[PDB]
RNA sequence: UCUCUUACUUUUAACCAGUGAAAUUGACCUGCCCGUGAAGAGGCGGGCAUAACACAGCAAGACGAGAAGACCCUAUGGAGCU
RNA sequence: ACUGAACUCCUCACACCCAAUUGGACCAAUCUAUCACCCUAUAGAAGAACUAAUGUUAGUAUAAGUAACAUGAAAACAUUCU
RNA sequence: CCGAGCCUGGUGAUAGCUGGUUGUCCAAGAUAGAAUCUUAGUUCAACUUUAAAUUUGCCCACAGAACCCUCUAAAUCCCCUU
RNA sequence: GCUAAACCUAGCCCCAAACCCACUCCACCUUACUACCAGACAACCUUAGCCAAACCAUUUACCCAAAUAAAGUAUAGGCGAUAGAAAUUGAAACCUGGCGCAAUAGAUAUAGUACCGCAAGGGAAAGAUGAAAAAUUAUAACCAAGCAUAAUAUAGCAAGGACUAACCCCUAUACCUUCUGCAUAAUGAAUUAACUAGAAAUAACUUUGCAAGGAGAGCCAAAGCUAAGACCCCCGAAACCAGACGA
C-alpha cells in the first residue's frame, strides 16, 4: 500500500477506507450496510430498517483498517457539533 | 518462509486483496463520514476542575485577565494552530466545588460554565481568533523573533 | 566410537586395596593470572579454599605459579607418570573445587 | 590475507604439537 | 570481505580426526567423511541395545550347553532354580558354568530334585509333605 | 554510537562495470543457467547483501536521561573515593613532573580528569603542565560527559565548577515542558 | 589450505592518543551550555545525513534531494536505478503484508 | 524447428 | 616448488666410537624437470628398486625406454659423486635403497578437436629420485615355508582366550 | 543382393618406442535364483556361489552417456499470422 | 514351561528422539570502547558460520598412458634408387 | 544459432514455475470449510505458537430433543455429581 | 617428498574541502596521422517501454529551486492500484577523515592492453626471499585434493558391537530436494580451496526516564509521552521499447 513513499519516505493510506469508514478513538470502526440504497421496492420494512443502521465491524477487519490508515486518522478530534462525540471514549468495559 | 509459493518467493498481493473476490473495503458503499473534516473547527476542552486546579497550584493567576496566552504559558492546555484548533472551549465538567472569582476569555462556553463562573463574581467573554492569530497568541515569542 | 579409539583392561596401578591405599596424585600446578577476568574464580579459590584442600590431604604437593596468562590452567601429575592438564578459564569457585577434588 | 590473530595462534600451537610429536626430545 | 572465516581448518580437523581409520576416500575428503562419521556415530548410539541383547543370548547359549552336558534342559534349569528362591541371573550362571563346574553340577542337581518334587506334587496334589526342597521361606 | 557515520560501500550487481549480455543461451549448451556475468554467484561479481552507502547511527535520548546519567556518574565517582574537589587549580612551578609526582603521592591513579570552567580563566601553569602529558586532561565544564568520566580513573572538579554542575543539573528537575526550544528568551531562563 | 603459517605482526594501539582521550568532549553541551548549540551540530559527515537516521531507501531519497543536483552523471544514474529498485523491493516484495 | 547451439571457445591466454 | 632431496647430502653425523658398527654411506641425488611421464618413469624406478648398481646399469643399458638413458646418466653421476666426495672407496659396492619418481611442473596446450570444441593437453614433466647405500645388496626375503605357516597357526590357536567373561 | 559364403592386398587391428585427448564420474570392498518393495534389486529376506590379479573380444543389464522431451497438459508465461 | 522391546522395575542423573511454523538458552572468526598480554573478559556493530543451487574461479583426479599423431630405402651422409 | 539480426541502455525487466537458502541445544507443534478468470495461487474461517486477565473446561444421570405413511440401527445433543 | 602451501602492498571505496584541464619541432576530417588549387550540402522536433493494477485497453513516483514541519493533509485517480501539493515556519560562517577492503576482496585494470567479434561492442589473469643478490648460503622443515615411499586375500552403503589378532562372528536399504510415499532404476553432486543467499514499516512485548502531562518548536494524550531492543532472501526465462552497427 506504498509502505515507503517515493517523495518523503513515509507510509500512505488507502483513500477508499477514508471514503467508506469512520474510526472511533476507542478502536471501533463504524460502517454502513451494503446495498442500503438499492432495490428498495422489493425489501420488507424490517429489512429496510435493518439496512439503514450505522453498524460496527469485526476485530480482524478493524486491524486491517488500522493497517490501511496512518496515525493521523487515529487521533482525538474535538469537533464543535460532532454527532458521534459520545461514542468516542468507552465506558464500563471489563476485559 | 514455509514451502514454495507466493509465501516463500515473497511476491504476495497487496494489503486488502481477497483473491479476486471484491474486497471488504470495496463492497461497502460510500458515505460522507470524513467529508469536510479539514475545514471543521476544533476546540480544546477545559474543565472547571482543571481551571480550579491550575489556580490552586500556583499556576495562571486570578489577579490578571485570563486569555489564551496565559493558559499556554501555564501549559494548562496545549493548542495546535495547525490541525484546525480555533482556540479553547470552556465546559461545565467541574461546576460544583468551583470557587475562584476570575475573569476569563475563551472561544466557546456552554451556558452552565458561564453561570458557574458568574456565581462566584467573575466575567466570561467569548472571543474569536483566526488561525494566524492563533499561531501568534499561543506562542508570541517565535512571532516576535520573526520580525513582522 | 570404540573402534576408532584405543582401549585398556581394568586394573589397579600397584595393587592399592590389598595393602595400604595411597593417594595417586603427586602435584597440582596452578597458574593464576594477577589481572584478568578469565581467572577470577581461580583467584578466589587461591584466596579461600586451596589452603584447606592442602591440609585435607598432605600427600599432594600444590604449586601456585601466579603468572600473567590469558587462560589459567591446572596441571596434575600422577604417581605412575601420566600428566593430565585441564583448564580453569572462567569458572566459579564451586566448579574449580569439584574439578580439583575429582583430579 | 585473512585478518585476525586467534586462528593463526591456534594453528601455531598445533604445528608445535605435531613438530614435537614427530621428533620427541630426550 | 568483512569478517570472513579464518579457523575453518579446525572444524575440518574436528570432523576428520574421527575418520582416520576409514577405507578409501572417506578418510580424506570432508564431503564424504561428514556422512560416514554421522552414520558411524548413529550406529554407535544404536548398538547399546544390540550389545545387551547379544550378551544375554550368549549367556543363554552357554547355560544351555552346560545344562545339556549335565543331562538337563535350559527351561527346566531356570524354572527350578527360580522355584527354590535362588535368584541368580544369566551372567553369574554362565560364569559358574565356565569357571566353577562343581557348583554348577550342584545347581543342576538342585534343579533336578525340585523338578522331581514338582512331579510328585502334581501326581499327588500334596498329601503329605509338599516336598522338602519346596516350602518357600515367607517374608513379612 | 550517535556520532558514528560508517563510510562502507560495496557495489551491487547493478553498479559493477559491464555484465550486460546473457552468456551461453538458455536451452542449448550443457552448462548452468546464467543471465549475466557480474551476478553475485560469479567471481568478480557484485555483493548481494553488502553495506549500502554512508550510514548514520544518530538517535537522541530524552535530555532528562542524559542529565540523570551525569548525576549517576558523579555519584558513582563520589561513592568510590575517587572524586576530588579543588578550590582553585594553580601550580607553583608548571612542569609536568611536579604534577605526576603529586598525583603519585596523593594516590590518585594513572589517569585523572582535571575540570575547570569557562575555558578562559584556566591558569597558565596547569595548561603548560597538561599540554604535554597524555594521561592528564583539562576540559572546560561545558565539556563534561559520561565517557570521559568512566575512562579516567579519578576526577578533579573546582568549586565554581561544582556549583555550575549543581545548578545546571538541578535545573532539569522542577522544570516545565519545553513548548519551544530553550535557546529562545524564556523570561526566567538566561 | 586457508590458514596462515606464521603468526602476524602484533598490532600495537595507543589508548592514550589525542583522539581516544578526548573522545566525547563537548558532547552533551546543550544541557549545560544553556542550549546555544544542539549535539547534532557536532556531527561531521555528509551534508545530507547530518542528524538524521532514516532507512536505506530514505537515505538515497534524501541524497537525491539535497545533493543530486551536483552529483556525477554515472552516480546520478546509479542512484535513480537504486531508488527505483528499492521502491520495487520495499513496496511489492517481502513478507509481512 | 532446427534446434542447434553454437560452440563456445575459451580465451586463448589460459 | 620444494627442493629437499638436494639438502640431504649436507647432513653431518657426530664421529663414531671405536666399539661401534660401520654406519654405511648414504648418497642422495635427483634430476629435476625431465620431459617424460611419471608412470612410465615409475616402472623403471620399480625395476631398479632393490638391485645392485652394476646389475641396475646392466638392466638399463638394454632397456628400450627414453627414461632408461636418463636414469643411467643419473646413476653414473651418483656413482661418481659417491666415489669422489662421500667417501665410498669401492665403486661396485653400492645398492639402490630408494628410487622413485614425482610429478613436476607442467604446461597446458589446446587439442583442437573435430568441431568448434577442444581439450586441454598437458605437457607433462617429472622428477627422478635415487638413494644409494654402500655395502652388498641385502638378500631378498624368502617365501615363508610350511613350518612357518604351521607355527603361525599354532601360535594363533595358542593366543585365544575365554571371551566375554571374567 | 541371395541360396552360401571363401581367398588375397591396403587401411584398420595386436606387440615395442615417443608425444599424448574427450563425453562420464555420490562413495563402492561392484555375483546368481526366488520373493519383497515408489509396483522391473549387486546393496532388503531365504538359499546358492565365492583365493587375488591383468591382457583380447561381445553388447544382456547398470530403467548406460551427450540435449532442465521436440509427443500430452498447466501458466490470468510469450510470439508469428488472419 | 521357556525365549522374546526404547513397556515396567532395578543403582545413579534427569530440559537432552516429529514435517511447515513458533518460543527460549548459549556460541567461533572480525572491528571498536575499556581490560588483558602464550589469546582472554564485559558491552556495541556487522559483507557475522556451506556435505549440495547441471552455482563462479583455480588445482588435481577417473575415464587413461586409452582414442589419435607422425619419417620412402641404401649410403661416402658427396649421391643413387622406387 | 531470422516467424523476425546484432550491440548497448530501461535491466537486479517479470514470473502463482524449478533449484538453493550456511553454529549448538531444548520445548510446543497435523488441516470442518467458504470465496475467487480459482483449484500449481491468495484472503477469511479451524488448528498450531507466545504473553497476560478471569473462572470454570472435559468425562457426564433422573428429566428432556414434532413427525406419516412400512422397517427405522450403531449413536448423538443437553446434562447436577464424580 | 613431488606437486605444492603462506605472505603485505601495489592500490582501490565512501566523505569533507576546493570549481578542473588541455601547442617542445612535424603530421591529423582525402583511405585521419597524407606540405600545396574554384560549388560554396549542413543543428534547432512530446521519449518510448518493462513493470503494478495479480489480465489489460485511461492510469504506474523518476521531473534536478538545500533540511524539519504542515503531511501523506487538501486534492487527482477503470474515485483503484496508486499519485500528491500549496499558504505558513525556519536552514550557526573555519578545522587534512573512516567500529571501509587487502590480489577469487577493493575500480574491469599491471589494462580498456592481450584476446574475440567486419562493425557497434565484449573483455580477462597475474606479484610475494632478503639490511645487504656487488651474500646464491643451506636450509628451515610441519598442513587440502592427486601420487610415491607402501598393489591385491572369500562377503557385500564400507560402519558399529567387540574381541588376544585387521579380515573371519552379529546388526545395519548413502545425503539433500520435491513428495501421501524415494535405497529406489526421480532430481543434484569427481574431489579440494576461496566466494556465494532475510534489507523495512504501522500496530504490539520488554526495559529505562518523566508524569496529567511527555517530547531539544511541528506531534500525541479520559495513564499517557519519549528512547532502545526485536521482523520480513539468492540465481534463472522466452519477451517489450529506444538509440547505434552491419549487403
Ligand atoms: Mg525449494
Ligand atoms: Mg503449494
Ligand atoms: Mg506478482
Ligand atoms: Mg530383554
Ligand atoms: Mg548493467
Ligand atoms: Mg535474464
Ligand atoms: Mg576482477
Ligand atoms: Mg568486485
Ligand atoms: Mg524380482
Ligand atoms: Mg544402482
Ligand atoms: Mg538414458
Ligand atoms: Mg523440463
Ligand atoms: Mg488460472
Ligand atoms: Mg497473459
Ligand atoms: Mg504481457
Ligand atoms: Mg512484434
Ligand atoms: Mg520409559
Ligand atoms: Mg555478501
Ligand atoms: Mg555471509
Ligand atoms: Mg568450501
Ligand atoms: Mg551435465
Ligand atoms: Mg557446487
Ligand atoms: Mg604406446
Ligand atoms: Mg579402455
Ligand atoms: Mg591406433
Ligand atoms: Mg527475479
Ligand atoms: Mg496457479
Ligand atoms: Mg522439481
Ligand atoms: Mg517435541
Ligand atoms: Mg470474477
Ligand atoms: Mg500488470
Ligand atoms: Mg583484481
Ligand atoms: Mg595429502
Ligand atoms: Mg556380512
Ligand atoms: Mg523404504
Ligand atoms: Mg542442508
Ligand atoms: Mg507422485
Ligand atoms: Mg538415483
Ligand atoms: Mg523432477
Ligand atoms: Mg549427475
Ligand atoms: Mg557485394
Amino acid at each position: 500500500l506504498t509502505y515507503f513513499s517515493a517523495r518523503k519516505g513515509k507510509r500512505k493510506t488507502v483513500k477508499a477506507v477514508i471514503d467508506r469508514f469512520l474510526r472511533l478513538h476507542c478502536g471501533l470502526w463504524v460502517r454502513r450496510k451494503a446495498g442500503y440504497k438499492k432495490k428498495l421496492w422489493k425489501k420488507t420494512p424490517a429489512r429496510k430498517k435493518r439496512l439503514r443502521e450505522f453498524v460496527f465491524c469485526n476485530k480482524t477487519q478493524s486491524k486491517l483498517l488500522d493497517k490501511m490508515t496512518t496515525s493521523f486518522w487515529k487521533r482525538r478530534n474535538w469537533y464543535v457539533d460532532d454527532p458521534y462525540q459520545k461514542y468516542h471514549d468507552r465506558t464500563n468495559l471489563k476485559v | 518462509r514455509g514451502h514454495k509459493g507466493e509465501r516463500q518467493r515473497g511476491t504476495r498481493p497487496r494489503l486488502g486483496f481477497e483473491g479476486g473476490q471484491t474486497p471488504f473495503y470495496i463492497r461497502i458503499p460510500k458515505y460522507g463520514f470524513n467529508e469536510g473534516h479539514s475545514f471543521r473547527r476544533q476546540y480544546k476542552p477545559l474543565s472547571l476542575n482543571r481551571l480550579q486546579y491550575l489556580i490552586d497550584l500556583g499556576r495562571v493567576d486570578p489577579s490578571q485577565p485570563i486569555d489564551l496566552t496565559q493558559l499556554v504559558n501555564g501549559r494548562g492546555v496545549t493548542i495546535q494552530p495547525l490541525k484546525r484548533d480555533y482556540g479553547v472551549q470552556l465546559v461545565e465538567e467541574g461546576a460544583d466545588t468551583f470557587t475562584a472569582k476570575v475573569n476569563i476569555e475563551v472561544q466557546l462556553a456552554s451556558e452552565l460554565a458561564i453561570a458557574a463562573i458568574e456565581k462566584n463574581g467573575g466575567v466570561v467573554t467569548t472571543a474569536f481568533y483566526d488561525p494566524r492569530s492563533l499561531d501568534i497568541v499561543c506562542k508570541p515569542v517565535p512571532f516576535f523573533l520573526r520580525g513582522q | 566410537t570404540a573402534r576408532g579409539t584405543p582401549s585398556r583392561f581394568l586394573a589397579s596401578v600397584l595393587h592399592n586395596g590389598l595393602g595400604r591405599y595411597v593417594q595417586q596424585l603427586q602435584r597440582l600446578s596452578f597458574s593464576v593470572s594477577r589481572d584478568g577476568a578469565s581467572s577470577r574464580g581461580a583467584r578466589e579459590f587461591v584466596e579461600r579454599e586451596v589452603i584447606d584442600f592442602a591440609r585435607r590431604n598432605p600427600g599432594v604437593v600444590i604449586y601456585v605459579n601466579s603468572r600473567p596468562c590469558c587462560v589459567p590452567r591446572v596441571v596434575a601429575e600422577y604417581l605412575n607418570g601420566a600428566v593430565r592438564e585441564e583448564s580453569i578459564h572462567c569458572k566459579s569457585v564451586e566448579e574449580i573445587s569439584t574439578l580439583v577434588q575429582k583430579l | 590475507v585473512k585478518k585476525g590473530f586467534r586462528a593463526a595462534f591456534r594453528f601455531q600451537k598445533e604445528l608445535e604439537r605435531q613438530r614435537l610429536l614427530r621428533c620427541p626430545p630426550p | 570481505l568483512r569478517n570472513r572465516v579464518t579457523d575453518r581448518y579446525f572444524r575440518i580437523q574436528e570432523v576428520l580426526k574421527h575418520a582416520r581409520h576409514f577405507r578409501g576416500r572417506k578418510n580424506r575428503c570432508y564431503r564424504l567423511a561428514v556422512r560416514t562419521v554421522i552414520r558411524a556415530f548413529v550406529k554407535c548410539t544404536k548398538a547399546r541395545y544390540l550389545k545387551k541383547k547379544n550378551m544375554r543370548t550368549l549367556w543363554i547359549n552357554r547355560i544351555t550347553a552346560a545344562s545339556q552336558e549335565h543331562g538337563l534342559k535350559y527351561p527346566a534349569l531356570i524354572g527350578n532354580l527360580v522355584k527354590c528362591q535362588v535368584e541368580l541371573n544369566r551372567k553369574v550362571l554362565a560364569d559358574l558354568a565356565i569357571y566353577e563346574p562343581k557348583t554348577f553340577k550342584s545347581l543342576a542337581a538342585l534343579a533336578s530334585r525340585r523338578r522331581h518334587e514338582g512331579f510328585a506334587a502334581a501326581l499327588g496334589d500334596g498329601k503329605e509333605p509338599e516336598g522338602i526342597f519346596s516350602r518357600v521361606v515367607q517374608y513379612h | 554510537n550517535f556520532k558514528r557515520i560508517s563510510y562502507a560501500k560495496t557495489k551491487t550487481r547493478a553498479e559493477v562495470r559491464g555484465g550486460g549480455r546473457k552468456p551461453w543461451p538458455q536451452k542449448g549448451t550443457g552448462r548452468a543457467r546464467h543471465g549475466s556475468i557480474r551476478s553475485p554467484l560469479w567471481r568478480g561479481g557484485g555483493v548481494a547483501h553488502g553495506p549500502r552507502g554512508p550510514t548514520s547511527y544518530y538517535y537522541m535520548l530524552p535530555m532528562k536521561v542524559r542529565a540523570l546519567g551525569l548525576k549517576v556518574a558523579l555519584t558513582v565517582k563520589l561513592a568510590q573515593d575517587d572524586l576530588h574537589i579543588m578550590d582553585s587549580l594553580e601550580l607553583p612551578t608548571g612542569d609536568p613532573q611536579y604534577l605526576t609526582e603529586l598525583a603519585h603521592y596523593r594516590r590518585w591513579g594513572d589517569s585523572v580528569l582535571l575540570v575547570d570552567l569557562t575555558h578562559e580563566e584556566m591558569p597558565q601553569s596547569i595548561v603548560e603542565a597538561t599540554s604535554r602529558l597524555k594521561t592528564f586532561n583539562l576540559i572546560p565544564a561545558v565539556g563534561l560527559n559520561v565517557h570521559s568520566m568512566l575512562k579516567h580513573q579519578t576526577l578533579v572538579l573546582t568549586l565554581p565548577t561544582v556549583a555550575f554542575l549543581e545548578d545546571k543539573l538541578l535545573w532539569q528537575d522542577s522544570r516545565y515542558r519545553p513548548l519551544y526550544p530553550f535557546s529562545l528568551p524564556y523570561s526566567d531562563f538566561p | 589450505i586457508g590458514i596462515r603459517l606464521t603468526l602476524p605482526p602484533p598490532k600495537v594501539v595507543d589508548r592514550w592518543n589525542e583522539k581516544r582521550a578526548m573522545f566525547g568532549v563537548y558532547d552533551n553541551i546543550g544541557i549545560l551550555g544553556n542550549f546555544e548549540k544542539h549535539p547534532k551540530e557536532l556531527i561531521r559527515g555528509p551534508i545530507w545525513l547530518r542528524g538524521w537516521k532514516g532507512n536505506e531507501l530514505q537515505r538515497c531519497i534524501r541524497k537525491r534531494k539535497m545533493v543530486g543536483s551536483r552529483m556525477f552523471a554515472d552516480d546520478l544514474h546509479n542512484l535513480n536505478k537504486r531508488i527505483r529498485y528499492l521502491y520495487k523491493h520495499f513496496n511489492r516484495h517481502g513478507k509481512f503484508r | 524447428k532446427k534446434r542447434f547451439t553454437p560452440p563456445i571457445y575459451q580465451p586463448k591466454f589460459k | 616448488i620444494s627442493r629437499k632431496w638436494e639438502k640431504k647430502n649436507k647432513i653431518v653425523y657426530p664421529p663414531q666410537l671405536p666399539g661401534e658398527p660401520r654406519r654405511p654411506a648414504e648418497i642422495y641425488h635427483c634430476r629435476r624437470q625431465i620431459k617424460y611421464s611419471k608412470d612410465k618413469m615409475w616402472y623403471l624406478a620399480k625395476l631398479i628398486r632393490g638391485m645392485s648398481i652394476d646389475q641396475a646399469l646392466a638392466q638399463l643399458e638394454f632397456n628400450d625406454k627414453k627414461g632408461a638413458k636418463i636414469i643411467k646418466e643419473v646413476l653414473l653421476e651418483a656413482q661418481d659423486m659417491a666415489v669422489r666426495d662421500h667417501n665410498v672407496e669401492f665403486r661396485s659396492n653400492l645398492y639402490i635403497a630408494e628410487s622413485t619418481s614425482g610429478r613436476g611442473q607442467c604446461l597446458k596446450r589446446i587439442r583442437y578437436h573435430g568441431r568448434g570444441r577442444f581439450g586441454i593437453m598437458e605437457k607433462v614433466y617429472c622428477h627422478y629420485f635415487v638413494k644409494l647405500v654402500e655395502g652388498p645388496p641385502p638378500p631378498p626375503e624368502p617365501p615363508k615355508t610350511a613350518v612357518a605357516h604351521a607355527k603361525e597357526y599354532i601360535q594363533q590357536l595358542r593366543s585365544r582366550t575365554i571371551v566375554h567373561t571374567l
